[PDB]
């Protein structure tokens, strides 16, 4: 990533790494897309959050409110100028259309 | 008048839509030539008077009615046995009625026949026109119960043959008799016998509705705490959905058959979860889909601790939560009940995913800092609009920390503020605070926290910055005034 | 009723905020617009304008 | 702003007071200004407290006393206005003059 | 335009009494 | 005349309570017939969809 | 004069951790299951408060209630507790029944001890 | 008919007392209360009212005698095997079973075509024909004699059926 | 006792000035009416309901095609048809007419401008039935209905008028209680006569301006407005009148309020004025306006705007010559 | 071709069955459908080759493997059954 | 069911009307104690010094009433005798001293030492010397001030609440001249019994008065009704402690018998005497007993300092369940 | 399922039999989970489904 990027290694595979670099890339670096546990805290306060750091949200019966997807015609881009959207910087940008539905 | 029962029909307006295709095809001249006649003066009507006088006989129990009973008993005793007629004197009338219905034929009135196909068709057309919406619904119910079985079993050739019989025209009957295909394919009474089973199933469904609806309606309206829909369905053998739909339909027909508008809250109350799920609005030509999971997350079968957490949450959770349960005890006033359940119910159920006893947060107010300009500038800050400000920076605006950042108990809340168009400074309401984060569209209709288990598995156990924070909060008026503070020593009273 | 669903108040299920009322208030409610009378320096509007 | 208008129904229409929720906006009210008081030959503003809304705990007798005291000020103000209007047109407008004595 | 279901009524022009034995009356 | 011409060509009557999907699948009644249609949609969208 | 413990990191995950709308529930539950509590009047009043507040109570709450009644021998309160458990079909524990029997025996209510040692 | 300010206000006209809605509201009003209905709750933690005996006692206390005294009299739409089969394939047969105000009808379109009465009745005929083939093959019990079937009966077997009990063709064969 | 309920209000006509009333009631009901929408054409009624629903109402709506259902459902009815003949058909003449079939306490209001005798008969037979009838002729354009600015001249029981004020104030700004049993119809008759007279006067005045050689029509209107004589009718018709005079061959536009509308309204005045024995001719300028409007209607221009009188003043004078 | 074409037209689906019904109003859904997406345009020939029995627009493409190759052979009764599948114009046992 | 708005009816009557719906079941009583105390004191203010016969005379004189116009006593329009300034125009000195403790508690966010408010109270006393001498070391004054404390933690045992309140009672009973008091222990015991009564009231107790009598301090049978006094453990100020105990006894009796907040407050005022204190005690007990949603919203809007005071009560209620310092 | 065929390595990529032959060859080579699990000596669902006690079945017997 270089100067401003926090990313430290490629997403999935990389060249062979040695010592602390291999240890970090394999185990210790932040993996923020993990679905079972979030990134791990230092030693004295990982133990006391061990049983909060599993899963995502305790309810597995969540009734989906909100709009239903459109399957025909399928749109490619949903980009419109908006006046009161304070999340437009994030609403922009390509994202993967892969989810539960 | 005031009764307007079936003997003296309510007068109707002209230009009314005709019930049958040939009467949509009426020439207007012939429409006008039609004369306004009572119902019994119709040939078919008069014959039906001859048929229904026995229905009068079974009730109006006059001396003349007893004499007619005697005469009809004598006529019916033509049966060799006679004992069956003797025991059936209470219901010999239905035997004559069945035989009279059988012996009906269409021809010329002036001839030996009672009425023609045209008169019968006119009677049907106008009888239908004389029906209100309730009457039309009852007619369609009769069709469902009686004709659909026979019509479904019967072949199109059989229906055309019956049409020929009704028209009673010798020439067309002879043509059909000439046609070979019409002769061969009619005689399937063994197949037709399925019609009674079909009729029995349709009638038992209608019976479920019309007879088992009022009973469970009364029970659920009396004590919904005692007999809620799930217990009702389990103990009556019916479906959960069918019982709820029966209740809704009965209430709405009670409202519609009167002239009282229905309470739209009932489908929402009996289908809260389904109302949130399946009740979106749609546009033309978009073919919307269905979402099966609210979110993408790891399944609970993948870990022993996720499995235990789900089991504990389910035990602490309801299975079907109704308008009477604990989570709705905050609707202490009838107006609260009505406003929550009538409209904006989607808003209220979406304000928070989890189920709590608040559906929102209380608002409060802040003091305006002293304006040393004074009344020269007291007019400012009053506008035509509500101005909302939400805090940002580090330590604020993180989705992962949303529930902690807008928690009233947190020393570091996000500090939203609303200035009203009258200059008042107030805090934000839970929905306004929640509108500054990413959308969260889901609900939990069965977990109710207060019924969590405790004392078996859930037995929770256990620098001067806190002192400095208490100092910050503490009042500091003593700075202006071990020389301990004492009450004033009164001097004027000495 | 007009809609196919004899069970729904609104057949098209509009967002419950589509129906939320919009109140209003004028700047006149807050502050008035007084008019400062002409002075001997600018007795009339033409003098005001030529001075401007 | 009805959604039946194809220009208001489009996703990028600004004839709305919101976004992502619905299209258009049902009947709503807004108040314009009418700066034409001064077009009139005699314009005046009368300062009187509200009387038509009852205070949270007031009793009917006091709520009526407020109406009475406001009636007194309305009477005096109308008398002054009629005097100045008489000087303006020059005619006689206090034709009755039966109430001011009391 | 919603149909008014006039075929319901057209199906009544037949002589269902011939087969049903008073089919237009109450159920026994 | 403009209002007479501008008819409702845009909206459709809402979904009944227990209505099916446009593909015919349903929840709590139609099980193991329900199909997943998240893989037919385009891989990427140039702006987050309402869902 | 404060909830014994209330905040982040002290309550089970499956409940959603700490929901601030149920702080009263959590404090009431901790006071109900307070093992150091020895005021049987306080126990009865807390059971009534929990009854009103609709917090589900297990057999351990009743066990604590009964345990608080032995030293003073409020055998009648113990019998009322047992009656309420019979009414609600909450099966008492061996230790809870033993506490009731101890209260009655030390109160010399031999008739009541005989009756209790016939239902269980 | 008077608001706080004292002026008159619109009052909705009273509903007909003979209406079912009026009877329901009246019955809710003067009938007995919910808390007087049962004195003690079920034996095991559960409120009384599951068993048909408790249900009937409660209904009598409420002033109505149940038409379904025992579990055997209430119908059960699980047993019906032909109606569900026909419903699943082409649509509901008891159209107007859930109708209100003349809407929510599930009947075929009046325009004779690929979606009309002729085709719908032909397909229903096919399904009932399939079930009749099942009856012939012996998987299903033989149906009883029907009025529509009785209406043909060689024109002479009707007399035999009438002189006999003759509920089933097997009964007629034994006769 | 009764049951808490939302009063049922129905709207019958739905012509040009009928559907705006229903739209205003639907927007401003706030879930207190359960509005009813009657029309001879159920397609028309359903179209009104669908457009109102997609635009967004605050009340439920019920479509009606025949008067019996309206009678039995509605607690209050408002009827705004095109012609007095249709008003009679709906109110009294039809077999299932409302007044002839009115329930105890029901309320009926008519906005169509009908004859004094028609209103008298309607109110009398409603009183016989036990219901209440208010004759409430209205003035204002469909634009004014959309803006909620209509005049209503209600004649009937003060009790029912006071009770119905909340419903009137949803589509009518200026609502007056002229009295009872035809007072509103008399007021509307007088207003229509005055409108006709003032329209004729304005047309003649602008013709005078053109003849004398004034082409600054806006400035003339400003002078008149600030001056001692100026009519709302002149302010309304001034631009069109100049546009139409300056190019005499130009055909007048068509408007909702037309020469035939004025003539039908004034026929009721011609019927209701007294002194038939003395041949009832004491009103010369009113007669002259009637003459000019009749000439305009006979010229095939009866469906156009009231400003068409300019091209037919001299035609009316020629007809007078023919006497 | 739409992007959801395969989900729409997957054999045995609700939408595919509805399409088959609307293409031939009186098929037998259990056997009257087609496995493939190919639009062979011989529907006119199928209706021509096609009393009051179901029509299979894909009959010339269908092969019902004849069960019962052996067993009892009654002389007084044929080896065929009534209500038996109609062969194609080329199919042979 | 929504009526036609022929007049511009207000959507909501009071600012906090809808905010009180968003409070938990216990929080409603937690807030109701404070709000009802304020409402009762503000209702009693206009008739603070009036004797029983004089309040009866006021009721007789104000004899014009509509259907439900109002009762002349609750917010009587009678001209008061003593001209005051600031908050004393609408509240008694006891409630003036009460509100400062409410504010200190709100900003403190839970239990706190008494030194946080010692100086506020002392400044109030220096500001109003006459009321300080008239109401200091009085049983009614001390108890009226001290009813607040339980809302810091609605369910705490009697021992915990009494040890917590010992400091406030120490400072409120300490003399300015260090000369003497009638009986510090008797005042503390009588205050503790009624404080336990209030704790029971917002504990949703079945019979708060009976259970508080059972657990009352030894030798404090007189404050309780003679009916409940049958079972109670045996053993400076201008007014006498016996008079104060009697007055508290009638106020607690009317609180017991009250059928609703307004009826109880009117009954409390009709007795006259120290009406502000009587109505404040009755209002606190009734607000703790039945929630704040039962307080007349018009009375809450009529009280002078409702807009700051309700916010303070909301802060205390929602902070009492998770003090940051614990 | 999903299938992709590359024919650019054949002498005549335009031939018609190639695609069908390739699809049928791939289907022949494909093995079922039942066969795989039977050949390995374990249940079929443990190779497809995420249930946490399946972790014990990939370890050896001890």
């Amino acid at each position: 990533g270089g100067p401003g990027s926090p990313v430290r290694g490629p997403g999935y595979y990389a060249p062979p790494m040695e010592g602390e670099h291999q240890r970090g890339y394999t185990a210790e670096w932040r993996d923020l897309r993990n679905p079972m546990r979030p990134p791990e805290f230092p030693t004295p306060w990982e133990r006391k959050y061990r049983q909060y750091a599993r899963g995502q949200h305790p309810s597995y019966d969540m009734v989906y409110a909100g709009p239903m997807p459109e399957i025909f015609p399928m749109r490619r881009d949903f980009r419109k100028p908006t006046r009161w959207d304070f999340h437009d910087i994030e609403k922009q940008g390509k994202y993967r259309t892969s989810g539960p539905y | 008048a005031p009764q307007w029962d079936l003997w003296q029909s309510r007068p109707r307006s002209e230009d009314m839509d005709e019930a049958l295709q040939p009467f949509m095809d009426m020439p207007k001249s012939l429409k006008d030539r039609r004369y306004d006649i009572p119902w019994w003066a119709n040939p078919f009507g008069a014959w039906y008077l001859q048929n229904i006088l026995s229905l009068e006989l079974l009730k109006l129990k006059s001396k003349t009615n007893a004499e007619k009973i005697a005469t009809y008993r004598s006529y019916m005793r033509s049966l060799a046995s006679g004992k069956d007629n003797t025991m059936s004197d209470d219901d010999v009338i239905r035997n004559i009625i069945k035989e009279r219905w059988k012996t009906l034929e269409f021809g010329d009135r002036n001839a030996g026949y009672p009425c023609t196909f045209g008169d019968y068709i006119q009677f049907l057309n106008e009888w239908f026109k004389s029906l209100d919406e309730e009457g039309m619904q009852r007619l369609r119910e009769h069709f469902d119960r009686r004709i659909r079985p026979l019509l479904a079993v019967m072949s199109p050739v059989d229906i055309l043959w019956l049409e020929a019989l009704t028209q009673n025209s010798p020439h067309n009957k002879e043509q059909l008799q000439r046609k070979i295909a019409f002769q061969t394919s009619l005689g399937t009474p063994e197949f037709f016998d399925m019609s009674k089973r079909l009729r029995y199933e349709i009638n038992e469904d209608y019976k479920v509705r019309d007879e088992l609806g009022p009973e469970l309606f009364a029970l659920w309206s009396k004590a919904p705490e005692r007999w809620p829909p799930e217990r009702l369905s389990k103990m009556y053998g019916l479906d959960f959905t069918l019982v709820r739909k029966i209740l809704v339909w009965h209430h709405f027909k009670a409202c519609y058959d009167a002239c009282v508008e229905p309470d739209w809250s009932l489908p929402k109350r009996l289908f809260a979860l389904e109302w949130i799920r399946d009740v979106r609005a749609r546009k033309h030509g978009l073919f919307y889909g269905k979402m099966r999971f609210a979110e993408q997350k790891i399944t609970f079968y993948s870990d022993r601790f996720l499995f235990r957490d789900l089991v504990n949450r389910r035990e602490a959770s309801y299975a079907n939560v109704w308008e009477m349960d604990d989570p709705y005890r905050f609707l202490q006033t009838e107006q609260d009940y009505e406003d929550y359940w009538g409209d904006n119910y989607d808003v209220y159920r979406r304000m928070f995913p989890e189920m709590i006893g608040r559906t929102g947060e209380p608002v409060q107010q802040y003091g305006q800092m002293p304006i040393w300009a004074g009344p020269h500038r007291q007019h400012a800050n009053k506008s035509e609009h509500n101005w909302m400000f939400a805090e940002i920076g580090v330590n604020v605006g993180h989705e992962a920390l949303k529930k902690l950042e807008l928690d009233p108990t947190n020393e570091k809340r996000r500090r939203f503020v609303i200035r009203q168009p009258d200059g008042t400074l107030r805090s934000a309401k839970m929905s306004e605070m929640r509108a500054w984060y990413w959308k969260e569209e889901w609900a939990d209709f069965r977990f109710w926290a207060p019924q969590m288990e405790w004392g078996i598995e859930n037995t929770p156990s256990q620098a001067d910055f806190r002192k400095q924070r208490r100092i910050q909060s503490r009042p500091v008026k003593w700075f202006y005034e071990e020389r301990e503070v004492r009450w004033p020593d009164v001097i004027n009273a000495a | 009723t007009y809609g196919p669903h004899k069970s729904y108040k609104y057949t098209y299920m509009p967002d419950p905020r589509k129906l939320a009322p919009i109140e209003t208030t004028q700047r006149s409610e807050i502050v008035p617009q007084s008019i400062r009378p002409p002075t001997s320096y600018v007795p009339n509007h033409e003098t005001f304008l030529e001075r401007a | 702003w009805s959604p039946r208008d194809p220009s208001i129904f489009h996703e990028t229409s600004t004839r709305k007071f919101q976004d992502h929720l619905y299209e258009g906006e049902p009947l709503f009210m807004q108040l314009r200004q009418c700066p034409w008081r001064t077009q009139a030959k005699v314009s005046e503003r009368w300062e009187m407290d509200e009387v038509a809304i009852r205070y949270p705990v007031e009793r009917h007798s006091a709520h009526e006393l407020r109406f009475v005291q406001a009636r007194e000020q309305l009477l005096q103000r109308s008398f002054d206005l009629l005097t100045k209007l008489e000087k303006h047109y020059g005619e006689r407008l206090l034709l009755d003059r039966a109430l001011l004595e009391e | 335009e919603a149909e008014k279901h006039h075929d319901l009524h057209m199906f009544y022009t037949l002589a269902w009494w011939k087969l049903g034995e008073g089919i237009f009356g109450v159920d026994e | 005349k403009v209002d007479s011409f501008h008819a409702n060509t845009q909206y459709q009557h809402a979904w009944p309570l227990l209505s099916h999907d446009d593909l015919g699948n349903s929840d709590q009644s139609n099980n193991t017939k329900n199909i997943m249609y998240s893989m037919y949609m385009p891989k990427r969208n140039k702006g987050t969809a309402p869902w | 004069m404060h909830p014994r413990l209330s905040g982040q990191g002290v309550f089970p995950r499956y409940g959603g951790g700490w929901m601030h709308q149920f702080g009263h529930v959590y404090a009431l539950q901790q006071e109900l299951l307070n093992a150091e509590a020895n005021n049987w009047f306080r126990a009865m009043e807390l059971w009534h408060t929990a009854r009103h507040e609709g917090v589900a109570m297990n057999v351990s709450h009743y066990t604590n209630i009964l345990r608080q009644c032995v030293p003073p021998t409020a055998w009648e309160a113990s019998l009322m507790v047992l009656k309420q458990m019979r009414r609600e079909n909450i099966r008492p524990d061996v230790v809870g029944v033993g506490c009731a029997l101890a209260a009655c025996a030390d109160a010399n209510r031999s008739e009541e001890v005989e009756k209790v040692f016939s239902c269980f | 008919d008077v608001d706080a300010e004292g002026n008159s206000i619109l009052e909705p006209l009273a509903v007909s007392p003979t209406s079912t809605l009026a009877w329901w509201e009246k019955w809710k009003r003067e009938t007995v209360s919910k808390h007087e209905l049962f004195t003690e709750e079920g034996a095991d933690g559960t409120p009384k009212g599951e068993t048909f005996e408790e249900k009937n006692e409660a209904l009598r206390m409420m002033g109505i005698t149940s038409s379904f005294q025992t579990k055997d009299l209430v119908p059960q739409p699980d047993r019906q095997k032909l109606l569900p089969l026909i419903r699943r394939e082409e649509g509901e047969i008891a159209g107007s079973l859930w109708a209100m105000d003349g809407g929510e009808l599930s009947y075929p379109k009046d325009g004779g075509g690929p979606q009309g009465w002729g085709v719908r009745l032909w397909r229903e005929r096919q399904l009932v024909k399939r079930e009749y083939q099942k009856v012939l093959d012996g998987y299903r019990p033989v149906p009883q004699l029907s009025t529509l079937g009785n209406s043909v009966r060689t024109a002479g077997d009707q007399l035999d059926i009438e002189r006999s009990g003759a509920q089933t063709p097997g009964e007629l064969s034994d006769y | 006792s009764a049951i808490k309920r939302s009063l049922n209000v129905g709207v019958v006509g739905m012509g040009n000035m009928g559907v705006p009333i229903a739209r205003n009631l639907g927007f401003k009901a706030r879930s207190a009416m359960y509005l009813q929408i009657h029309s001879r054409a159920l397609s028309k009624a359903k179209r009104v309901c669908d457009d109102l629903s997609v635009d967004g109402a605050t009340c439920a709506m019920r479509i009606h095609d025949r008067y019996s259902t309206m009678t039995k459902w509605c607690d209050v009815i408002v009827l705004a048809l095109a012609d007095v003949k249709a008003s009679r058909h709906a109110l009294l003449e039809d077999n299932e007419s409302l007044i002839m079939n009115a329930r105890k306490g029901q309320i009926i209001v008519d906005h169509t401008t009908v004859d004094a005798e028609t209103s008298r008969e309607c109110a009398h037979e409603a009183a016989r039935r036990g219901a209440y009838f208010l004759d409430a002729p209205m003035s204002g354009s469909p634009r004014a209905c959309f803006n909620g600015q209509l005049l209503l001249m209600v004649g009937g029981d003060a009790e029912t008028f006071q009770k119905m004020l909340p419903i009137f104030h949803m589509y009518a700004d200026n609502v007056f209680h002229m009295g009872e049993s035809g007072s509103g119809t008399a007021a509307k008759m007088i207003s229509q006569a005055l409108v006709a007279s003032h329209n004729a006067a304005a047309a003649e005045a602008l013709s005078m301006a053109h003849a004398l050689g004034i082409e600054d029509q806006s400035k003339l209107v400003q002078v008149l407005d600030a001056s001692w004589g100026s009519s709302t009718m002149l302010r309304r018709n001034a631009p069109l009148l100049q546009d139409l005079i300056r190019n005499p061959d130009k055909t007048p536009p068509t408007s909702a309020v037309s020469v035939d509308r004025l003539l039908s309204d004034l026929a009721h005045l011609d019927a209701s004025l007294p002194k038939r024995g003395g041949e009832d001719e004491p009103f010369p300028v009113f007669d002259a306006a009637l003459r000019s409007l009749a000439a305009a209607s006979d010229a095939g221009m009866g469906d156009r705007d009231l400003a068409s009188v300019v091209h037919y003043i001299e035609a009316g004078e020629a007809e007078l010559r023919n006497r | 071709v739409p992007r959801i074409y395969y989900a729409w037209m997957r054999p045995g689906s609700f939408t595919r069955r509805r399409f088959e019904k609307m293409r031939n109003p009186f098929v037998d859904l259990e056997t009257g459908t087609s496995l493939y997406f190919r639009d062979t345009r011989d529907s006119a020939e199928a209706i021509a080759h096609a009393m009051d029995n179901a029509i299979d627009l894909y009959n010339e493409y269908r092969i019902v493997p004849d069960l019962y190759p052996e067993g009892f052979q009654w002389k007084h009764k044929l080896n065929t059954e009534y209500n038996q599948w109609r062969s194609n114009t080329w199919l042979t046992p | 069911v929504a009526k036609l708005q022929h007049n511009p009816a207000p959507t909501t009557l009071n600012f906090y009307e809808k905010s009180f719906q968003q409070l938990s079941d216990v929080q409603q009583r937690q807030t109701g104690l404070l709000i009802g105390a304020a409402v009762g004191d503000a209702a009693a203010r206009a008739l603070d010094g009036y004797t029983a016969e004089e309040v009866a005379a006021v009721a007789a004189e104000s004899g014009s009433l509509q259907d439900e116009d109002e009762d002349p006593v609750v917010f009587a329009s009678v001209t008061p005798r003593e001209h005051k300034s600031g908050l004393l125009r609408h509240h008694s000195y006891t409630f003036y001293l009460f509100s400062q403790l409410l504010r200190v508690m709100a900003t403190s966010r839970g239990d706190f030492p008494v030194q946080y408010v010692k100086n506020e109270w002392v400044a109030t006393a220096r500001a109003h010397p006459d009321c300080f001498v008239r109401e200091h070391a009085s049983l009614l004054h001390v108890l009226c001030i001290t009813m607040q404390l339980p809302v810091i933690y609605p369910w705490a045992d009697d021992s915990t609440l009494r040890e917590y309140a010992s400091d406030f009672l120490e400072f409120l009973t300490e003399t300015p001249a260090e000369r003497a008091v009638a009986s510090r222990e008797d005042v503390y015991a009588y205050t503790n019994s009624v404080l336990g009564v209030a704790l029971r009231c917002l504990q949703s107790n079945p019979d708060p008065y009976r259970n508080a009598a059972f657990m009352a301090a030894p030798g404090t049978a007189h404050v309780f009704p003679d009916d409940l006094a049958l079972y109670c453990p045996p053993a400076f100020p201008a007014r006498l402690l016996e008079s104060d105990v009697r007055v508290v006894r009638e106020c607690l009796v009317v609180a017991r018998g009250a059928a609703s907040f307004a009826e109880g407050i009117k009954a409390a005022i009709h007795l006259g005497g120290p009406v502000c204190q009587r109505s404040l005690i009755v209002g606190a007990l009734l607000g703790a007993r039945m929630g704040v949603r039962r307080i007349p919203i018009s009375w809450l809007s009529a009280t002078y300092d409702h807009v700051p005071l309700v916010t303070l009560a909301l802060q205390v209620a929602q902070w009492s369940w998770n003090p940051p310092h614990h | 399922a999903g299938c992709r065929i590359n024919l650019k390595a054949t002498n005549n990529p335009k031939s018609p039999t190639h695609t069908v032959e390739g699809v049928f060859e791939a289907v022949k080579a494909l093995r079922s989970v039942s066969e795989i699990a039977a050949s390995r000596g374990k249940v079929p669902h443990s190779l497809i489904y995420n249930i946490y006690p399946y972790l014990e079945e990939i370890r050896r017997r001890k």
